[PDB]
């Protein structure tokens, strides 16, 4: 059971909110590529 | 601060004659086309009169024969000089610039700025 | 809300019809400051506040 959020104490000014459908021996492989072009 | 401020208005008889204000100040007429428009209590805003900066006049032409706009530039003031009020001459009276410059989106009467108006009522007293 | 305690509502992320406010006879002043208010819908907008 997730009974433990710590991550951040404030949030002050948001500019971007986006709620999707969830992305996701080791059986799983997760490949993300982050790419920062042009804002 | 440009602001436009009407007088003259109050009772007047039948068939007589009532001058009316538009002492205006923050511009002059010089370079602006100044309008009269009129608003009924039962009906919308009815265009009277445009007087332009070289002395030019227009009217409604179903009201050419009681109205006259004059200007006193030295006072920079607008005059309308209306004759004959009868019963659907009760009116306020509003004074207010045209937009023939850039106007920021559509304008179903196409004035800039306003006046606050004043109030004229025909009656037996 | 009241004028001192003035509501923000932030939209973002959704499309919007302007085409339903400037056509709808409910509101008796629509004054829009640098941008036409048929152009609404041809413009795509960033940090929309209500
Ligand atoms: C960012 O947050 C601070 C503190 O909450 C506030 O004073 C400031 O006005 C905010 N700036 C913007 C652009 O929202």
């Amino acid at each position: 059971m997730e009974s433990e959020f710590r991550v951040y104490s404030s949030a002050n000014n948001c500019t971007f909110e986006y709620v999707s459908q969830p992305f996701l021996n080791f059986k799983n492989l997760r490949e993300f590529v982050f790419k920062n072009i042009d804002g | 601060e440009v602001q436009l401020v009407e007088s003259g208005g109050g009772l007047v008889q039948p068939g007589g004659s009532l001058r009316l204000s538009c002492a205006a100040s923050g511009f002059t007429f010089d370079d602006y086309a100044m309008s009269w428009v009129r608003q009924a209590p039962g009906k919308g805003l009815e265009w009277i009169g445009r007087m332009y900066n070289n002395g030019r006049t227009s009217y409604n032409p179903s009201l050419k024969s009681l109205v006259t706009i004059s200007r006193d530039n030295s006072k920079n003031t607008l005059y309308l000089q209306m004759n004959s009020l009868r019963a659907e001459d009760t009116a306020t009276y509003y004074c207010a610039r045209d937009n023939l410059g850039y106007r920021p989106s559509e304008n179903l009467y196409g004035m800039d700025v306003w006046g606050q108006g004043t109030t004229v009522t025909v009656s037996s007293s | 809300a009241s004028v001192y305690a003035w509501n923000r509502k932030r939209i973002s992320n959704c499309v919007a019809d302007y085409s339903v406010l400037y056509n709808s006879a409910s509101f008796s002043t629509f004054k829009c400051y640098g941008v036409s208010p048929t152009k609404l819908n041809d413009l795509c907008f960033t940090n929309v506040y209500a």
